[PDB]
Order: C-alpha cells, then structure tokens, then sequence
C-alpha cells in the first residue's frame, strides 16, 4: 500500500539489460536493496559491483540497474525501507529474474541428436580398437 | 414624477393578412409603460416624416398601483402592401421627454439571415459505461460565439423532453465557442436502442436541426486479435525517433478502446494517436484499427518496455495486454547448451589433430 | 508477515491442473476469493476468479491452454474486519518439453568426447609401433 | 347601434425584443372598430388558451367624427424566447357576438422556391492529375432543374474560355439536375493559382455565382519517407494470413497518394485498404498514413518481392520504391553467429579426425 515496486517477473536473454522500479515518499530516509536466491527463506544484503551493478535515486523514484547478466545471477528481489518516525520496517514484493539462453528447438535437437550420433560412432571406434589390437597381437 | 422611458417596438404586421384594394396593413408601435405623458411618436418612412395614415392615439393614463402613475399610447400607421414590400424604412422614431428612440424597421418578411454552420452529437461509448455506471449522452453545439437565446433540448422517440445540462462551455480565442447539453438516461434503454433527438435553437436560424442518434443492433460478437511490431531498422539509421504499433484486426462491432502502460503509469494521452474504424476487405464485416507512439532512439536501446492494452466487450475477459521490449523471444533453457564444453572442444582438437599429422606422417614414411 | 510466503512464480505446462495455497493468518472462518489483476497501478478492475474449493482453500484450474496466463492473487476476509490482499504468483504456460536425453547432461556429453579423443589416440599409437618395430626383428 | 365586426389580425414584436429572465415579449390581438359592447376575445398556443400572462384592455372607444362610433379591443399575451422560435402557433379565436374570429399566426415565414443555386467545384486534386497529368476541374451545380441554356462558363482572371460540357444525367429524385460542368485547363495555371469562377447562366434566374478560388498559398514541403513493415511472427503461426504494411510519415502538406505495385501489374483496388491523414502528435502538422494489405500465406512462404510506392510534390521524380520480401532479417546479434559459427568449427575438425583415422588405419591396415 505504501511502497509499490514493479515489474513481477522477468525473462530477458542473456546478454541484455534489465531495470527495476520502487516508488514511495521522499519524506523518511533512503531505500537498501536485497538479494534473496531460491534456496534460503531469509534473505541477505545485496553486494554493489563496480561498474555492473548501479543505482538512482530521484524525486519521488529510486532505480536498481544492472548490466551484463548471466546464469549466476537468477534472484528474487526487494526495495526495503524501515520508517524514520515510527520505526516500521516496510518492504514490498520483490521482483524475479531468470535469464534465458539463445538457441531454438531448431539447432537444440539437431545438434543433440547429431552429437549422440558422433559419440555412437567413436565409441564403436573404441569397439574396433578393443577387438583388433588384443585378437591380432594375442594372434 | 420621475422620466420613465417606455418600450419602444413596432409589432408588425405578417405578410398574409392584408385587405383592401390594393391590400393594406397598419403599423402598430405600441410603447406603453411610461410617466410622465410627453412622447413625441413620429413615424418616419424612410427617415422622412409620415402624413398619411398616421394615427397617434390618446395618451392614456396608465393607473399603475405602485410607482408614479405612468402612462400608454398605442400609435398606428395605416400601410399598404405596396408600402410594407415597398421596402422601406418605416423608423418609428419616438421622441420620448426629449429622447430620439429611432426604432429600426423592416418591410419584408426577416428570416435570419443567411447562415447555417455545423453540429455535432456524440454517442457514449461502450468504455465508457463499465467504467463509470454513468451513462451519458451529449450533443456538442459549437463553431459559433457564447451568446443568450440558446437552448439544448432533447426529445425521444416518444417527442417528451428529458433532464436539463450544466457547465454550457466558455470563453475560446478563435471563435470556437460551443456548449455541451446533456442528459442522462437509463441503461437497458440504450440497449433497446431508439432515436433519440436533440434540437437547438438560437437567434441565428429559423430552423430547427434534428440531429438524430440511435445504437445500431444486429450486428455479431467477435475476438479480435492483436500483434505488435518493432520499429523500422532504417528508421534506427537516421538517429532521430523510432514508431511502434499496435495492431487489432478482425472484429465486430467498432468502439474499441487502447492506452499505453510504461514504467508502471500510463502515458500522457496525446504521446500516442489512434485511429477509426473502416471496413475490411476480405470479410464482409468487420474492420480494424490502428495506434501510434513514438519515442528516441536512446531510450529504445537500454531496456525499457512498452505495453498495450486494448478494451472490447466480446473479449472473454475484456482485457488482453501484449508487450515487446527489444528481445523477449530467445525459447526455452536458460542454463544449458553450455559455454566451457564447446571453447574445450575447440582448444583440444585443434591441438590433437596437429597432434595426429606427426602420427600420420612417420606411417606414410615407414 | 505472511504477505510474502506465496512463491514468486510457478511452472504449469499445457492441459494441466494447476494448485494455488494461500497461508493465512486469521481463525479458519474467513471468506477465500480469488482475483485476476493487470501490470500495476491498473486502470481497469479486476474481476473474480472464484470462491474456495477445500478447507485449505486451494485453487486448481483444469484445461490449461494458452490464454491463461495472468498474476492471481488471493483475497481472504473474515467478517466486518480488514481485508487481506496477497503479492501473487505469476504463471507462464509452458508445454513443450525435450524428448529427454536423460542419460547425460551434455555439458557432461563433449568432456567425454574430448576425453574420449585423449583415450582414442594414446589407445591408437602403440600396436602400430609395435607390429613393424617387433616386426624386422 | 350598428352590428360591426373588428378588423381581427394579430401583429407579431420583432424577433430580438426578448428581455428579462427569462426573455419575455407580448403580444397584440387587434380586434379593433367594433360595435356593439359584447365581444370575446381568447388565445390558442395550439388549441389552448393560457390563462396567464395574458393582458386583455376593455371595450373603449375610438376617435371616430361621424358614422358609427366603434369600439377597441386589444388581449396582449407575454410570450417567451424559446417558444417563440419553437414555431408554435399562435391564434387568438375572438368571439365577437360569438362570431368565430381567428387569426392563425407564428413566426416562420421564410419559404424560397427559386433559382439562385449553391455552385461550386472540387479542386484539381493531386491524386487524380498525376495519373493523366490533365488538370481539370467539374462544376458542382444542383438545387437546378432541366431549363434551357444551362451554362457552364468557366470565366477566367478576366473572362476566358471554357470547354463546353457533354454526357448529362436525368433529374435527381429531388427534381434537381446536375449540370455535371467540367473544362479541362492549363497545367501551370492552377499550379500558380489562379481565379476560375463556374459563371452560369439559366433560364429563370441566370445568375452567376462566382468562385474566387484558387490554389491555397500556403504549406511548405517535405519529402515522406517509406518504411515498409514485415508481418508479424505469430501471425503467421497461425498460417492463415498476413499483413504487409507500407508506412509514411512527415509529408506537407496533405493529399499522398499509394497504390501496391508487383511485376509491373497493379493489384486490384479492392484488395488494399489505406486511410486519410491525421495530424502529427509531436511536431507541427507534418501528417502521417499507412495502408494493409492481405495475402495467402502460402503465396508468402515463396518470394514474390511485393513493391510500394508513393506521390508527394516535394519527391522530385514524383515515384520511389522501395520492397522487402520474405528474408531480410537484419543483424540478430554477432554472439549468436560466433556461437553456431564456432560449433560448426568443432563438427568441422570432428570429421577430419574420423578422416584421418580412416587414413592412418587405412596405410597399417592395406599390407
């Protein structure tokens, strides 16, 4: 009711860039940013990396911004601010984050099939090397 | 006694009861309502003063109950038809305590004038019923200057009147004043879909102007579709601003609805322009619609998507939402086909196989 | 409090019957329903899904196609007291699976072709050395 | 005492007397010159008398020298605004020794039958005269029946000459004719402006009305651009038909002009659709259109290259084209081509190993 954040869940290539939105007043002191990955039910404090990871903070608007993702990078986020005057931890409903990758079922099928195929084939090159050399010198 | 000064008007006569040969008509100024008694009516054909049939009746004393006892005359000025559409000007000039009241004059029949310019009449639209349970209906009066005498009636199938209308509009710089007169009526009504009629009568025209709006009926439901195509990459070289449209197609009947979420607000509304209806060609009956937006070219680089949404009562929920950033496509399988499997198949038989010539070599030689 | 312990998103392929569980607070004589909401700060109303099923309050849809997607939220309200609204699981259709090549991963596949490659060549030098150069003796 | 009649009429106040709130004015019953004392005087708004509001004087005397010395009478009914031009009418039944004296009256004597008509023209319009390059220009003329020497004059800046037109149709279902005037002029001369005025001349009236109308000075120019659009992915999904859309933007001022064009042969005009222009959101009024157009899907899944093309003043050959067709991808990403591309490699260098092997088995096994 208070703070607001958007969007809910997201799914970009990887590669690309994302962006996230909190909007509440600019009356009680600033907003700190989580990180929360699947595993735990308690979340931890969000590292700030230099250059990758960014943050705004403007009128009544406060912005995280990350570049350049990938697949270590699959988490469940939040915009918390405690209240100033009456001491009240107020937090939103995060966000999600789950990067892609960038083939189709075209290339996925013929190339997993195909490389089936090539490990058949060298592996019955193991066959010949497994019945010629031991056949042959043991004569 | 105070100088009461009267009304001066020429009741004129019409144009079809004259009599006599040739047909004659009287010209009645009656101004009464006056104290005290001078008055001095002369009649005036032309600005030249009349002799003949000039009857200045008796200034009678009015014996009004409060206020100084006023008086009445009634003057009458005996006319012909080659007199009345003589053209003339018969100036009821009346020189009332000393105050010329030169009553203009006519000598004809006087439609007004000759002029008629434009009106229009809004039906309300479907969104706008499930939105607000607020089923108006207007018609805009307007190219014209906020002036007295209007009137913004209604009538319905039946001819009765229905509720009166707030707000008549205000002032405007280029002349393009108007009114909004409104009514507001039932729902199941609308449904039903009669005539409804509104009129409109200022001091401009003798002629009413029956404006006539109904609902249509008979017409079939169907779900339309929607697509969203990204911008022009020609568009992209000259580095100015991109476009983006939304696309409903193949639906029935016409009132669709669309607006613009970005960030979480929705847009200003006149950052986007939509579009009417017209008809298909390929099926019979149905139509299509268009929507326009434009944005730079640095923000459509850095993330940043777009939403529409459109609104239409045979959608089976009435809300669909399609949205396309840059590059939302990219299928299934986030992890997986991998990054250090494939740089490792490279780097080790690209040194195996130079790896296999020296092998291959020494059995060519021995 | 327990306005967050819905999960964020959930995996429904097609034609599947799905299961929504809405962990209240209050004292199990509440009214459960269910809402189907837009982006945020939404223009349009919303509209409702549907009243409870069980006494655990689930929500299970039944023929899921690909016009189902949409964030549902759970409404619970017990008598003249404030009404609960929850953050709201997001849902993606998702059908089309793999035939599985479950007997690998294949980042798992290519190291065994590389390794493969090590074990085929060094399994492939020596007889050949062996045949001619015990061969003259 | 002699039995007279008054001379019963009814004189209407003129149109702008209203005043008050709301505007009111009166009304004169004039059953004057009679004799004897009885008489009933009573009003009709549409067969009812309204009883207020209603001033009616008493039987007096006039100024009469000799004869029968008659009498006067005068009922004055307040009237309001918006009834007045409401066209209700309004007849005071006087009832002279009950002698039934009525006076049906309102205000709407306009009627005009005549001659004077509206006569007008479109203008050379830049869509029509690109196509045959035949500037021309066809006198609009109704409210005008089948007379003799129905003139179509087209005057000049000083009166000159106009071609006198043929193929006439029968009346309209109104009793009016169209005099279908056309006359086909010079080419620079609407292009500079001038001033042709459809002068006509008719049996009854042959008044001509004149039209001052020439070429608007005015707009500036600018040349559209054409960005033609692909269909769309899921649109053809479903495989059932798509939509090619040609796009322009910018152009002044208005009246662009788009047809399709594909191996040289028009398409019919009932297949593409476009649409007027519309005023520009941003900028001033540099107007935009676009125009769809359907298909087989199976006659897209091909070729068939599908051109557009355009008509703007500021274009100076007056015709561009531009086509795309069904492959014209543009620039995915270059990681991606660097992913297959270098997993092509790794194929590549496999084949070559199980070559080399057939080689290095093929030696040592051939003795």
């Amino acid at each position: 009711s208070r703070i607001w954040q958007s969007p809910r869940f997201i799914a970009r290539k990887r590669g690309f860039t994302v962006k996230m939105h909190c909007y509440m007043n600019s009356a009680s002191g600033n907003v700190s940013w989580l990180w929360k990955q699947e595993m735990d039910e308690n979340p931890q404090q969000l590292k700030l990396e230099k250059g990758r990871m960014e943050e705004s903070q403007n009128e009544s608007l406060a912005t995280l911004t990350i570049q350049g993702i990938r697949f270590e990078d699959n988490g469940i986020y939040f915009c918390q601010q405690k209240c100033n005057n009456t001491s009240e931890v107020y937090q939103g409903c995060g966000t999600e984050l789950r990067v892609m990758g960038f083939s189709t079922l075209a290339q996925l099928k013929q190339r997993n099939t195909l490389k089936d195929g090539i490990i058949m084939i060298q592996t019955l090159l193991i066959i010949l090397f497994i019945i010629v050399p031991i056949f042959l010198l043991l004569d | 006694i105070a100088e009461l000064p009267p009304k001066v008007s020429v009741f004129v006569p019409p144009r079809d009861g004259f009599f006599g040969n040739p047909r004659k008509s009287k010209l009645i100024c009656q101004a009464t309502g006056f104290s005290p008694r001078q008055i001095q009516v002369s009649w005036l054909r032309e600005g030249k003063q009349v002799g003949s049939g000039v009857t200045t009746d008796q200034v009678q004393a009015e014996a009004k109950e409060s206020g100084p006892t006023t008086y009445k005359v009634t003057s009458t000025l005996t006319i012909k038809e080659s007199d009345w559409l003589g053209q003339s000007m018969f100036t009821c000039r009346v020189d009332h305590r000393g105050l010329t009241f030169q009553q203009n004059a006519s000598s004809m029949c006087v439609p007004d004038q000759d002029t008629a310019i434009r009106v229009f009449a809004i039906p309300p639209s479907f969104a706008s019923i499930f939105l607000t349970k607020s089923t108006k209906l207007t018609c805009l009066v307007t190219d014209l200057t906020t002036y007295d005498s209007v009137t913004i009636s209604w009538t319905r199938q039946n001819g009765e009147a229905v509720k009166t209308h707030t707000n008549i509009s205000e002032s405007h710089p280029n002349a393009t004043f108007s009114a909004v007169g409104e009514a507001s009526i039932c729902e199941d009504d609308w449904n039903s879909g009669e005539r409804f009629t509104c009129t409109v009568t200022h001091t401009d025209l003798p002629s009413p102007l029956k404006q006539t709006i109904s609902r249509p009926k008979g017409v079939a439901l169907h779900r339309p579709d929607v697509y969203l195509l990204p911008p022009a990459r020609e568009q992209l070289n000259l580095r100015e601003s991109a476009t983006i449209t939304c696309l409903v197609t193949g639906f029935s009947p016409a009132d669709v609805f669309v607006q613009w979420m970005q960030r979480g607000q929705p847009l200003s509304p006149e950052k986007y322009v939509t579009s009417a209806p017209m008809p298909e060609p390929q099926a019979p009956g149905r139509y299509f619609a268009h929507s326009i937006l434009t944005v730079s070219e640095e923000e459509w680089n850095t993330g940043e998507t777009y939403t529409c949404v459109v609104a239409h009562e045979a959608l089976p929920n009435r809300v669909t939402e399609r949205t396309v950033d840059k590059s939302t496509e990219g299928e299934v399988s986030a992890d997986e086909e991998g990054f250090e499997n494939l740089w490792a198949t490279a780097s080790t038989f690209i040194v195996l196989f130079l790896l296999s010539l020296f092998y291959s070599t020494t059995v060519t030689l021995f | 409090l327990w306005m967050h312990k819905v999960p964020a998103s959930l995996m429904v392929s097609l034609g599947e019957d799905a299961h929504f569980q809405c962990p209240h607070n209050s004292s199990n004589n509440a009214n459960v329903t269910w809402w189907r909401v837009l982006h945020g700060n939404y223009t349009w109303p919303p509209e409702f899904l549907g009243p409870g099923e069980d006494p655990n309050g689930t929500l299970i849809i039944q023929n899921v196609n690909k016009s189902h997607g949409g964030i549902y939220v759970c409404r619970v309200q017990e008598g003249n007291e404030s009404y609960q609204q929850s953050c709201g699981t997001y849902l993606r259709v998702r059908q089309p699976p793999p035939r599985p090549f479950l007997d690998m991963g294949e980042g798992t596949k290519n190291r065994i072709i590389t390794a493969e490659g090590i074990i085929l060549l060094f399994c492939a030098v020596v007889p050949g050395t062996l045949l001619l150069f015990r061969k003259r003796w």
